[PDB]
């Protein structure tokens, strides 16, 4: 049945989008609606069309400029909030690039300004060829013709490459709108115009993955494993002109759906390019998503045979965490699809009880996917705002919560703790290794002694003060049995603080070889 | 002065105008702004907020659309403050903020603020204290300095109202950390001088109660702010960030202002504290020598060992980084690099600046700035032993091995940078000392003669 | 009734293939994957005429695994009546995802 | 003073009406007259000025900076020490001529560009109102009064009734009133009663009807408005009993607009 | 198909003249053609849809939403099946009427609303070219021809000249060019003459002359056009000429635009 707050009886169009997991109830009784717009004053925590396109899908390319036609409030809002790594020195965080829009600008027209700073930026980036032109709310309205500036600036030098992006920030309800513009450009305008060099027996295009703290890296070394050549990431860590490549792939391998599944359908339509959604998170989602592509290309005993290695090694460090929090309560508050990725998963294999969701700009098939993922009673918002996420607290008591930076900083000041479900906190949580990092994660959140001590009032009469120390270890095992306790196959994470570099130093280990063999 | 030559902009240094304004608001108790304009303008600022303070703090949107941008998006505002009143009942000052794509299309704000005034208040909230108003910040012009100074002004303008006569001075204090207004109270507390406080920010440190929830907000109240017209004079620390609002004060209520300087240092806190002491007829005390000594003597254990010759490049919000700079020289510093990341037109015209051109023969000033000025003019040569800035520009600190002291606004790379003054004699001392500790681990990471760092 | 609720649940809990983004897409999605699966539980081997049909196969390949692991009462049932069976159970994920869903985005007619 | 805005549709004769109109005042009345063009294609002040101006407030902001506009630079003094300012702007196709109307009228705020001693200041409209820009001469503050010039084509009023549906917007946030529709004639069979019929129908009146002659485009020919032209002649006494019908106005109302179904309900005995 | 936009001054007749045209090439000559209204008061095809459409593309947009914009619900069918569909856009003094015709055009590409068999279409768009959004029309991909719509007044020529100041930016972008000059008689002395050396000086032709003539007027007032009304009048006879003349045009040219005293030079001969 449909939820609605008490905060939110004098928006009654909010009722619509909260459900309640009720037993005899499919997806076609009831659904949160998506993709609407947003009710002003909510204080919602949706973003703009610009973020959907520039910031989540754009940035991430590793040896592009990336321009903003506007004035620099938007590039610099932009700038060091995310954790898109890439193997070309993380160019793409350390460098952005506004046109600085004028006030004489916006009155006479600002096309000037754009081809002027955009040889300006080729000119202090002469190993750098290619470019992303991202219109803003300013440039959007005036009606600057960005593509034309584009094609002049392309013929002016003769060896530079611009994508045009017009996605402004009110041009839509909420990022989502920016995921589609910038899907559909790509598309149309580079899809097709570089043809790949080598072509190997097995061709995916891993699509719908932004690399954060390095989750490509790890799904790139699986497939390297497996002997899978990936043609083109979409787009985290990913080249421009790899990505102009993408008609000639065997495969279109989609992990996230919210943000791809564009170029996946039309790929699909245009090309016969079929299209394969995958897990990366979880043991079992992971094992399962390895084993379609192997068989898709008649190689599953590579699969097999790296999930026995894998399970092997991070098997038993996962169940140290999992038998520590079987019963612990977590609501799961990301912007979109890392909901349902998780809801299951997490659930299965740390035991943990999700007793709430939430998307920010998700449509309905996200929520169709999060519902049917979730338990009964689990609690699913679309478009939630500051005071429903207060209300759900403090309705469900959750152990942990998984949401954004700024929302956990507020659920801190309400007693509990949080994990960065957008960035995450000692990342990346793809993979087998890395699955086994959220559980420490989340077991270090939830057993801090900190936590404890923050809970305890000193100027209580008879306050339980105490002296010496408590461990997280020492707190999670008055909750496990003995023969848990003293397992001798259970044992804690065995990994280093940086996973990515080993995993790195062997993606272009393999580069290497695979360059040499076929060079010869 | 040097004008930054490239038109565009590669790695700003300061952000838009809404995001100074919006800053300026939260600094306010009971206040929650509406940005006028996409989900973007205020999402981004309260995270920017978020990275500084490591706290959430309550800001609210129109949520303009492109149905709103082509049609006219003041009926978005008008719900706005209707959805927020409604749902907030402890609100009582409510400023719209535009952004540049609602000052583009031409909304009337101004002229909605009267019919809401006059029909949704009155109607569905009768007899509840609310005061709405405008801040109009269009980001093509200045940057968050102008926005958070033309804020301060707004603010003032609303509420100042005279009344019978106060012995109190107005303290605007610029955009500041939690920890520089500490240290400010405090001085005016040992000269036992009560003050207006623009803005009491200590509450953003919020603390982590056992039952009591208490969360992150601003200190200063609509009666502080009505309190700006019967002041015995206004002292504005910064000139580009609380100028305006000091001299409305002047013009429409009399009440006279003293402009700076921003006291960075030993010699800019001397300075304050005699216009404090001018305005209110209060003697510096002799504690305030003391802690002066204080501060002096641990200069003196660093000054001419550690501190002399070194060449600092340095940014900072606009007086800060001016004030850091004079502080620099007056240690004996080489500063070579002072970037002015916006296009005021008063910089060059500042007399501080001028004083600076004077009498600091290697220190180039761009106006205008970005951050490629910095890493450009390193790539071509320039060498440095320090950089005093903010966060944004610490992959130039990083790649090039220079160290950063972390000042200003946004500081989100090390912890609790917010909590330490860099004004008055603490912030001195404390400044002083960082330095010194910065380039001391520098000196153990390049192995720079680290043996020298045991009988100084 | 009580072979459809176990199998549905295992597709709704553990699938993404039925979730495609418009209703002709998902109406082939389910067709293809389905009768692959009865196909495969049946002893037959699916013949593919397309690159799409062997990405149904994929999915079909590991849901009968799945199906052959969970629920062993599948494998004792004859042909007849697993062919009924899964007719059944492509006419309730038809209806759960697209002839009764809320999802009113699957009638877009662009992608 | 009386800060009067002019609207209308697009070519109606708007900038011609308000320079001769003001040239009338200025001549015929011995007011203090200005006007503030908010066209970016500065034409509003050519018959008054003998020529279009080389100076527009926008022009200044874009070469010297909206600081160092002036009062001097760009407000000139033509027929009968008529003062005139043009908004500027950018030539077609590029930027945005609102902004510049927005930032225009700010700066003449801001230096008190116009004097307290003017009878009126009138701010003379482009035809398409297409933004909030175009509207900044009716907030509050400036413009009080409104007057539409029309005609008896359907197009014109339909026209007029578009901008009457969003001066009732303003009406209710600023004070802003109509007060009349000048008829500036296009020859139409039954235009006087199809003009009285709408301006009972909205709620105002016609307050002056301007007959089309060609002496108008003789004078403007000869950069110039009928009354510098030809004070003696027949459209030159027009404008100044329209000048003088303005002088003592004192009915201003919120208009009421026509739903289309009423208007198109309304031109059917005029297509006989 | 050929894509041509109008422009002129306000109120020059750039809507009535474009639909009267197009029902003399659907009516006379048998073409297909389309008619994409670039104007927030969305009165360009009120005489071929017999009455103002009530579906805008920007009205549609606002209820259902940018991805539910169907080329069957915005696109409507009038006389002789001429295609007619309206950008629409906000009431007077509110909104961004430019922005509005950028998304409306850009909807139409996306849902390939332009037919391949078209053999007109016409963008139709208002007279007050304040930003680059209604230049939209004339961008790559859109109209390769402009027609200007003028008349003998002198802010109409001066209107017409503005244009091509602006117009010789797309012309080096998009390789839009100008078709030649439509002369909409104002009955001003000496009109002819005047079209023909503006014309000449800066360097197109004057592509048909259209007599100032009531029928137009009862026709508009009919909800249809001229065409529709009276085929056999001479006004009719005179869009089918224009429309004729628009067919075999093969004079397509970079406009050369006349600084102001040049114009100023030339219109003395006309103010006697
Ligand atoms: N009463 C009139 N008789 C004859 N021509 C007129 C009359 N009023 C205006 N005109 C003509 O109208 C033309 C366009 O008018 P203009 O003032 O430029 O329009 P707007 O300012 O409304 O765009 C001018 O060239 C002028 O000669
Ligand atoms: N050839 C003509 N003869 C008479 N009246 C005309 C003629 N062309 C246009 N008109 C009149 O001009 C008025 C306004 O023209 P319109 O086409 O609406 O201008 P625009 O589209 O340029 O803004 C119409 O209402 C019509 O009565
Ligand atoms: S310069 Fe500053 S931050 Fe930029 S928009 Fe303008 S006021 Fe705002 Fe906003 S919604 Fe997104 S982030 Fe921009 S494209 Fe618009
Ligand atoms: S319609 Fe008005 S606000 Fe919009 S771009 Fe054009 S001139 Fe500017
Ligand atoms: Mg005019
Ligand atoms: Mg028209």
């Amino acid at each position: 049945p449909y939820h609605e707050f008490e905060v939110s009886k004098c928006i009654p169009e909010r009722r619509e989008h909260a459900v309640m997991k009720a037993a005899g109830e499919d997806l076609t009784s009831c659904l949160p609606k998506g993709y609407l717009n947003t009710i002003p004053g909510t204080i919602s925590e949706r973003g703009c069309a610009y973020c959907g396109a520039k910031h989540v899908i754009g940035t991430p390319m590793k040896d592009v400029i990336h321009i903003s036609h506007g004035p620099n409030g938007c590039t610099y809002d932009t700038w060091q909030t995310k954790r898109y790594i890439s193997d070309n020195d993380n160019f793409q965080l350390k460098y952005t690039f506004a046109t600085d829009v004028k006030e004489k600008h916006v009155v006479f027209g600002a096309e000037g300004l754009l081809k002027k700073s955009m040889h300006e930026a080729f000119d202090a980036f002469p190993n750098i060829k290619r470019m992303t032109v991202y219109q803003t709310c300013t440039t959007a309205l005036i009606g600057d013709d960005v593509d034309a500036i584009a094609k002049e600036v392309m013929e002016e030098r003769g060896d530079v490459d611009v994508f045009v992006c017009n996605s402004p920030g009110f041009a839509g309800p909420s990022q989502s709108g920016g995921h589609h513009k910038i899907n559909i450009a790509w598309l149309n305008q580079k899809v097709g115009t570089v043809e790949p060099d080598y072509l190997g027996e097995h061709v995916i295009n891993y699509v719908g993955e932004y690399n954060i703290q390095g989750d490509q890296e790890v799904m790139i070394d699986y497939f390297n494993r497996m002997g899978i050549q990936v043609l083109s990431t979409f787009t985290g860590n990913g080249s421009y002109d790899s990505l102009r490549m993408m008609h000639r792939a065997h495969l279109n391998v989609l992990e996230c759906a919210r943000s791809a599944e564009y170029i996946c359908d039309e790929l699909r339509a245009r090309y016969g390019i079929p299209r394969l959604d995958i897990d990366g998170f979880g043991f079992e989602p992971l094992a399962n998503s390895l084993r379609k592509v192997a068989l898709f290309f008649g190689i599953e005993d590579k699969a097999e045979a790296i999930i026995a290695e894998e399970y092997a090694k991070w098997k038993p460090q996962l169940d140290w965490y999992k038998e520590r929090l079987k019963g612990k309560k977590v609501c799961l508050w990301p912007g979109g699809s890392k909901l349902w990725h998780w809801a299951h998963a997490i659930e299965e294999e740390m035991g943990l009880k999700v007793v709430s969701v939430y998307t920010k700009f998700g449509h309905q098939g996200d929520m169709e996917k999060g519902v049917s993922r979730c338990g009964e009673g689990a609690l699913a918002i679309d478009d939630p705002n500051e005071l429903e996420s207060v209300e759900a607290i403090e309705m469900l008591k959750p152990d942990i919560i998984f949401t954004g930076k700024r929302p956990g900083e507020f659920v801190k000041k309400h007693g509990v703790p949080y994990l960065n479900a957008h960035a995450y906190h000692n990342g990346p949580y793809k993979g087998f290794e890395g699955w086994v990092r959220f559980a420490r994660d989340i077991y270090n959140a939830i057993y801090s002694p900190m936590r404890q001590l923050a809970a305890l009032d000193i100027s209580a009469p008879d306050a339980a003060i105490t002296s010496g120390f408590r461990t997280a270890k020492m707190n999670a095992d008055l909750t496990v049995s003995d023969e848990v306790k003293f397992s001798e196959v259970l044992h804690e994470y065995t990994g280093k603080y940086d996973s990515i570099a080993e995993i790195r130093a062997r993606n272009q280990a393999y580069a290497a070889e695979q360059k040499a063999l076929r060079d010869a | 002065v040097t004008q930054k030559a490239r038109e565009g902009t590669i790695n700003p240094i300061f952000t838009c105008q809404p995001a100074g304004a919006q800053f300026a608001s939260i600094g306010i108790k009971d206040c929650i702004g509406i940005v006028h304009g996409g989900q973007g303008c205020v999402m981004f600022v309260r995270l920017l907020i978020s990275q500084h303070m490591k706290e959430s703090f309550e800001i609210a949107s129109s949520s303009v659309h492109e149905d709103g941008a082509v049609f006219g998006a003041l009926d978005r505002v008008e719900t706005a403050v209707e959805v927020l009143l409604t749902r907030y009942p402890d609100v009582k000052v409510v400023p719209i903020i535009t952004t540049c794509s609602t000052e583009i299309i031409g909304d009337d704000v101004d002229g909605l603020l009267s019919k809401l005034e006059d029909e949704l208040l009155p109607t569905k909230f009768p007899g509840r204290e609310v005061h709405l108003l405008t801040v109009h910040c269009p980001s093509f012009v200045g940057s968050m300095i102008t926005g958070y100074d033309k804020a301060v002004h707004d603010f003032v303008k609303k509420f100042a109202t005279k009344d019978e006569p106060s012995d109190k001075i107005n303290l605007i204090t610029g955009w500041v950390n939690p920890g520089d207004v500490k240290e400010l109270k405090h001085l005016l507390e040992v000269m036992e001088v009560k003050a207006n406080v623009l803005f009491e920010v200590e509450s953003f440190d919020s603390p982590l109660m056992p039952d009591l929830e208490h969360h992150s907000h601003g200190s200063t109240t609509i009666e502080d702010l009505r309190d700006t017209a019967n002041a015995k004079g206004t002292i504005a620390l910064n000139r580009y960030e609380g100028m305006k609002a000091a001299d409305y004060l002047k013009k429409k209520f009399k009440v006279p202002a003293v402009i700076g300087p921003t006291p960075v240092g030993i010699r800019n806190t001397d300075a304050f504290l005699k216009a404090v002491s001018e305005m209110t007829g209060q003697p510096i005390p002799a504690q305030l020598v003391k802690e002066r000594g204080l501060a002096l003597d641990a200069i003196a254990d660093i000054g001419h060992m550690f501190l002399a010759d070194k060449r600092v490049a340095i940014y900072a919000n606009p007086d800060l980084a001016i004030g850091l700079t004079e502080f620099c020289l007056d240690l004996e510093m080489k500063p070579k690099l002072l970037l002015l990341g916006d296009d005021n037109s008063g910089y060059v015209k500042d007399p501080r600046v001028l004083a600076l051109q004077e009498n600091a023969p290697d220190l180039e000033i761009v106006t205008n700035a970005d951050f490629w000025d910095l890493e450009s003019r390193i790539q071509q040569g320039l060498e440095l032993d320090l950089i005093l800035g903010h966060s944004k520009g610490r992959f130039i600190s990083i790649d090039y091995k220079v160290p950063m002291v972390r000042v200003g606004f946004p500081t989100y790379d090390r912890a609790g940078m917010y909590r330490h003054p860099v004004l008055g004699y603490g912030g001195a001392m404390f400044l002083a000392e960082t330095m010194a500790n910065t380039l001391f681990a520098d000196m153990e990471a390049k192995k720079n003669k680290e043996w020298i760092l045991n009988v100084w | 009734s009580e072979k459809l609720d176990p199998l549905v649940d295992y597709i709704m809990k553990n699938c993404l293939w039925q979730f495609n983004s418009r209703g002709w897409d998902r109406l082939k999605q389910n067709a293809g994957i389905l009768s692959q699966t009865c196909e495969i539980l049946c002893g037959e081997e699916p013949v593919h005429e397309t690159a799409m049909d062997r990405c149904y196969w994929v999915d079909a390949v590991i849901l009968s695994r799945a199906y052959k692991a969970r629920f062993p009462w599948l494998m004792a049932m004859t042909k007849p009546e697993i062919k009924s069976l899964f007719k059944a159970l492509h006419e309730k994920i038809d209806h759960l995802t697209v002839h009764g869903s809320l999802n009113t985005e699957l009638t877009v007619p662009h992608y | 003073t009386r800060k009067i805005a002019i609207y209308g549709k697009g070519g109606i004769g708007k900038s011609t009406t308000t320079q001769n109109t003001a040239a009338a005042l200025a001549f015929f009345h011995e007011k203090n007259v200005f006007i503030h063009g908010c066209d970016p294609k500065a034409d509003s002040t050519r018959l008054i000025l003998g020529g279009l101006p080389q100076q527009t407030v926008m022009d200044t902001l874009r070469i010297e900076g909206a600081e160092r506009v002036t009062v001097d630079k760009v407000v000139k003094t033509g027929f009968k020490d008529i003062r005139c300012v043009e908004s500027g702007g950018p030539e077609p196709g590029v930027g945005c001529a609102g902004r510049g109307v927005i930032t225009a009228i700010d700066l003449m705020e801001e230096n008190e560009a116009y004097s307290e001693d003017l009878d009126f200041l009138f701010f003379d409209v482009l035809g398409d109102v297409v933004c909030g820009g175009f509207a900044m001469p009716i907030r509050d503050g400036k413009a009080e009064e409104v007057y539409i010039v029309a005609s008896g084509e359907m197009m014109a009023i339909y026209a007029a009734n578009n901008i009457c549906k969003g001066l009732a917007k303003y009406a209710r946030q600023s004070g802003v009133r109509l007060g009349g529709i000048i008829c500036n004639s296009r020859n139409v069979d039954g235009e006087k009663e199809f003009l009285e019929e709408f301006t009972k129908a909205i709620g105002t009146k016609m307050i002056h009807f301007v007959p089309r002659d060609n002496i108008v485009q003789k004078a403007e020919f000869n950069k110039q408005t009928v009354t510098e032209f030809q004070p003696e002649a027949n459209q030159a006494q027009e404008y100044r009993e329209l000048g003088r019908k303005i002088i003592e106005n004192e009915d201003f109302v919120i208009p009421k607009p026509l739903a289309m179904d009423e208007l198109e309900a309304m031109v059917v005995k005029y297509g006989l």
